[PDB]
RNA sequence: AGAUACCGUCGUAGUUCCGACCAUAAACGAUGCCGACCGGCGAUGCGGCGGCGUUAUUCCCAUGACCCGCCGGGCAGCUUCC
């Protein structure tokens, strides 16, 4: 990642899965990126922001990313509970 | 027997997709206009053409056929798409519900609701 | 003069992808062979790992095609692997040339010691696998040069990978197997997790998300 | 007299003694039975062709949705009952109709639905002594959606029997899930909620329209057992078999070989002549190397619950 | 549900689900959608937590908000159930659909006249149309499927517990889908139920039309 | 279109060991003889003239010159 | 064409019981034993636990017979890009 002196020496940085944190591959197709829109929490109209989520394609294989995106909403209150 | 050809029925196809407010249903009317349009060798391939497409109109004014794609008869279909009725099946008075169903709404704080109907169990 | 047919080619030919890293950042694939000719373009070098004869079993006898192991690489950031099969052997080759750009994974590249200057071998003793074949990446240090078969010291210099130390087990006379699990191996380097990467990644707009406004002109 | 299509079916000869015998054009032309076109050649005569209006055609279908029998009827099916509308506005007192009539009345037994009520050989003495398969102002109706919603309104009709009607015995299915009978007895999939949720209902339908039905209570139909039972996963081709879920999902087509397909009209004396006193089986096509069934052969492996004591070699379709 | 009464399920749209019966489940019950079932009764009718399937709802009437061009989603019946929901789907949405069959490698041969590149997929049905849910797995799609109790969630990304048997159930799933995006982006807000009745999105079923030209 | 679209060439070049004997087809492509192709077009080939942008009027306005 | 073989009629030893030998089998799941972890789904065998109901002539509790669910150990399935 970081040489002696301090350099950044790597190409990119690759992103991790944001359910089982797993580095999404560079040559991965059944990956996700969902952008998922946030709420006024007055209005119900379209903030401008968004939270960008992350599932890896054999979360994805296991039927197991619909809970999974459902509980990081969960974690961002974007999911009420119950 | 006689059986068409994609030369033939691929080509009269984009006839009808362009120009279908020019056509009718003639053979002697749409073979006239199909050379007006279709640069086409001999005299024979522009009447099987000519006669697919009398045909495919003779098909169309029944219904709209699978090949077409028309800028025309879509409009037409989507303002007969809209059939709007006076009382749509989802504003009613009376919906039979199971026992089983009326316990959820209690719990998901709707039991406020009077259209239902819980019936006998069977 | 080159017309793409992708939401991806258009903005690598019109200046809004940046760099070939951002289409492995979001692991987008790539379906058009003039991307990897616009960003790589000279800095590009191919093999002909093998031309081996095949014959198709024909209920009149058999007819003679051709297969071509192809391995692109560019040195110092890349490789990748094409294999086509065709019957004039010269349509195999360039096919397969295509087939490499289509396949190209980045590799990641590490330190055996301390980490002085630029990185020259594998970050871990990563491994790959393709049928039967076991071919497991070592690293080494500065200046040991590749220790391997002749086939993945191929792939290995193409990526530039400087220095490694190899062992592999199972049929690797079997060239196809063998050569893409070396292509497996140096594939996995990237996706192989290391304390370095547990900086939480900042998803960063996608060129889809991004650019969508010139894929509306277009 | 209104004259209908399963008249012709069964060929009810009759235009002798009822004679205001009034008709629709398009339930004679919609007939594909060549020996009805026949009975159309010589004695229609009598009857006259006529269509009703449509300030009546919407009335019919108010108590239609009512009697619940609007989607079981068919569309031409519709304007023959409007068409004895007019003829009983015309002719008969309109004082003695009725219209929303009546409950249901459940008459819950402990008969199983797949009972034997009222099949003629079947007997729990009652002979077949061949005579009696001819003895298994109004209209001659077989089908009982046309029936059900004549005697609703209080509209005493005849048949090939030549009497009127006072007893209407069949059967319709109720959906067990959102409680929504039809007409219809040939689906076996909901129209409604679309489940496999019909159930087999006896009615019992008198000339006033007394509906009462008899809905079985007895827990052998009222089973969650053989319910639930892990599914494959969803194949694309084209020879895939999707285990027949919903009544229209496009299933690609397997069809039987014309020569495969087809049985003996062991009946037909031009018979002698050539190949085996049986059919040829089919050994050469691709519809039978498919091992391409018929969907009503092998319904009784269907009833079987998945989750069984299957003989350890067995593998069905 | 982001837990905005101005986003929880509102007391005439619960009469709608009981009313076409999607609180109606399936016979079968996977056991990944089996979070999401409120109880099983006699006879197997594996009735759905509406507020439950409501809350999945929106998440998918945020997920199809944030891409900047409407036309980059696509949305797919393969069967005849929800074919005219789908196609005044994006009448009224702006999204780009595909009715009845699905041409294998739409998403994948990027030779095809029809070959689209989406962002975003919406599918009628993980049984139906799963040969679209594969072709997803390829060009990094996110998913929505329209879930009933026996229903794969493979492949999907977000899901909804309804049932979609019925002919009138799958209709009012995509009425209400679209009915909440569009108050999302900036149309007509939360005060009016909106002018497109449900009844539009229903399947036609062309026997029912004989049946409703010959009396209105 | 054999007769006016491919052009066959035969020849006999000879070798140590006997004769080689070649053949060189040429189909010839469309667009007049600028030394290029024959005058006349395929016989299968329908070419339809491209979808001509009509304008559409809602008023009677006439346009009197 | 060839048969001492594919056939039939009899039929010893044996197949049967008891007492000793004898220790091999395509003795098979062609898959050592014990323990842990790793997806589901119902059916079935035994034991137990709980329960609206129906029949043993109801009923009084019994106790069986079924019916719905749960646990444990079994013989088996089916499913699935673990
Ligand atoms: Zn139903």
């Amino acid at each position: 990642m970081q040489n002696d002196a301090g350099e950044f020496v790597d190409l990119y940085v690759p992103r991790k899965c944001s359910a089982s944190n797993r580095i999404i591959g560079a040559k991965d197709h059944a990956s996700i990126q969902m952008n998922v829109a946030e709420v006024d929490k007055v209005t119900g109209r379209f903030n401008g922001q968004f939270k960008t989520y992350a599932i890896c394609g054999a979360i994805r294989r296991m039927g197991e990313s619909d809970d999974s995106i459902l509980r990081l909403a969960k974690a961002d209150g974007i999911v009420s509970k119950n | 027997g006689r059986v068409r050809t994609k030369t033939v029925k691929k080509a009269a196809r984009v006839i009808i997709e362009k120009y279908y407010t020019r056509l009718g249903n003639d053979f002697h009317t749409n073979k006239r206009v199909c050379e007006e349009i279709a640069i086409i060798p001999s005299k024979k391939l522009r009447n099987k053409i000519a006669g697919y497409v009398t045909h495919l109109m003779k098909r169309i004014q029944r219904g709209p056929v699978r090949g077409i794609s028309i800028k025309l008869q879509e409009e037409e279909r989507e303002r007969r798409d809209n059939y709007v009725p006076e009382v749509s099946a989802l504003d009613q008075e009376i919906i039979e519900v199971d026992p089983d169903t009326k316990e959820m709404l209690k719990l998901l704080d709707f039991g406020s609701l009077s259209n239902l109907q819980v019936t006998q169990p069977t | 003069e080159w017309m793409p047919v992708t939401k991806l080619g258009r903005l690598v030919k019109d200046m809004k992808i940046k760099s070939l890293e951002e289409i492995y950042l979001f692991s987008l694939p790539i379906k058009e062979s003039e991307i990897i000719d616009f960003f790589l373009g000279a800095s590009l070098k191919d093999e002909v790992l093998k031309i081996m004869p095949v014959q198709k079993q024909t209920r009149a006898g058999q007819r003679t095609r051709f297969k071509a192991f192809v391995a692109i690489g560019d040195y110092n950031g890349h490789v990748g692997l094409g294999v086509k099969c065709s019957k004039e052997v010269a349509t195999a080759i360039r096919g397969a040339i295509i087939l490499a750009k289509l396949s190209i994974v980045p590799v990641r590249r590490g330190y055996w010691g301390n980490k002085i200057g630029k990185p020259h071998t594998v970050p871990c003793k990563v491994t790959g696998r393709c049928g039967s074949v076991l071919v497991r990446l070592i690293p080494a240090p500065r200046g040991t040069g590749i220790v391997s078969a002749p086939v993945p010291k191929k792939l290995l210099m193409m990526a530039g990978i400087d220095d490694c130390y190899t062992s592999a087990r199972g049929c690797t006379a079997t060239l196809g197997n063998f050569a893409k699990a070396t292509f497996d191996a140096i594939s996995k380097t990237y996706s192989y997790l290391t304390p370095d990467l547990w900086k939480e990644t900042v998803f960063t707009k996608s060129p889809y998300q991004e650019f969508t406004d010139h894929l509306v002109k277009t | 007299v209104v004259a209908d299509a399963g008249a012709f079916l069964r060929h009810a000869a009759l235009q002798d003694i009822g004679k205001n015998i009034y008709t629709i054009r398009e339930v004679v032309t919609e007939i594909r039975d060549k020996a009805t076109r026949r009975r159309l050649a010589v004695l229609p005569y009598e009857l006259r062709f006529k269509e009703p209006l449509p300030e009546y055609v919407r009335l019919v279908t108010e108590f239609s949705k009512k009697t619940g029998d609007y989607p079981s009827l068919s569309a031409t099916d519709i304007q023959v009952l409007a068409l004895t509308y007019q003829l009983e506005a015309e002719f008969v007192g309109v004082s003695h109709l009725k219209q929303e009539p009546q409950k249901v009345k459940v008459s819950s037994s402990i008969q199983h639905p797949e009972t034997p009520l009222h099949i003629s050989g079947f007997h729990l003495g009652g002979w077949i002594t061949p005579s009696n398969i001819k003895q298994i102002v109004g209209c001659l109706t077989t089908d009982f959606a046309m029936q059900n919603v004549l005697l609703q309104m209080g509209l005493h009709v005849l048949a090939v029997n030549g009497m009127l009607i006072r007893e209407a015995r069949s059967y319709i299915l109720r959906c067990h899930g959102c409680f929504k009978t039809t007409s219809d007895m040939s689906r076996v999939f909901c129209s409604h909620c679309g489940n496999k949720t019909l159930k087999k209902v006896s009615v019992t339908v008198s000339d006033d329209g007394t509906l009462h039905m008899h809905f079985s209570r007895n827990p052998k139909v009222l089973n969650p057992r053989g319910l639930r039972y892990s599914l494959p996963t969803p194949k694309g081709g084209k020879y895939a078999i999707n285990p027949h879920l919903t009544e229209d999902q496009r299933f690609p087509q397997l069809r039987l070989s014309q020569k495969a397909r087809q049985k003996t009209n062991v009946f037909a004396p031009d018979y002698i002549a050539g190949v085996s006193p049986f059919v040829e089986n089919d050994i050469s096509s691709r519809s039978a190397t498919l091992q391409v069934r018929d969907s009503t052969l092998g319904a009784g492996r269907r009833r079987l619950n998945p989750n069984a004591s299957r003989k350890k070699f067995v593998k069905k379709r | 549900s982001g837990a905005l009464d101005v986003l929880q399920m509102k007391e005439e749209d619960v009469l709608k689900f009981l009313a076409a019966g999607t609180h109606l489940g399936g016979t079968n019950l996977d056991f990944q959608m089996e979070q999401y079932i409120y109880k099983r009764k006699s006879d197997g009718i594996y009735i759905i937590n509406l507020k439950r399937t409501w809350e999945k709802l929106l998440l998918a009437a945020r997920a199809i908000v944030a891409i900047e061009n409407p036309a980059d989603v696509s949305v797919i019946s393969s069967r005849n159930t929800g074919q005219r929901a789908v196609l005044k789907f994006a009448a009224a949405t702006g999204a780009t659909p595909i009715a009845g069959r699905f041409t294998p490698g739409t998403f994948t041969n990027q030779i095809q006249a029809a070959f689209r590149e989406p962002r975003l997929l919406v599918v009628t049905d993980p049984r139906a149309d799963h040969q679209p849910l594969t072709e997803a797995s390829y060009v990094n799609l996110p998913t929505i499927a329209l879930c009933n109790t026996d229903s794969p969630l493979r492949y999907v990304d977000i899901a909804i517990p309804c049932n979609n048997k019925g002919a009138h159930s799958v209709g009012l799933m995509w009425w209400m889908l679209a009915r909440e995006v569009l108050r999302m982006r900036g149309t007509i807000s939360r005060e009016h139920p909106w002018e497109v009745m449900p009844d539009l999105y229903f399947y036609r079923d062309p026997e029912e039309i004989e049946k409703e030209e010959q009396a209105a | 279109p054999v007769n006016y679209y491919v052009d066959t060439a035969v020849r006999h070049v000879l070798l140590r060991q006997g004769v080689l004997g070649i053949k060189v087809k040429i189909m010839l492509p469309w667009d007049p003889t600028g030394k290029i192709g024959p005058k006349k077009p395929l016989p299968d080939h329908v070419s339809i003239v491209e979808p001509k942008d009509e304008i559409l009027p809602t008023t009677p306005i006439s346009e009197q010159k």
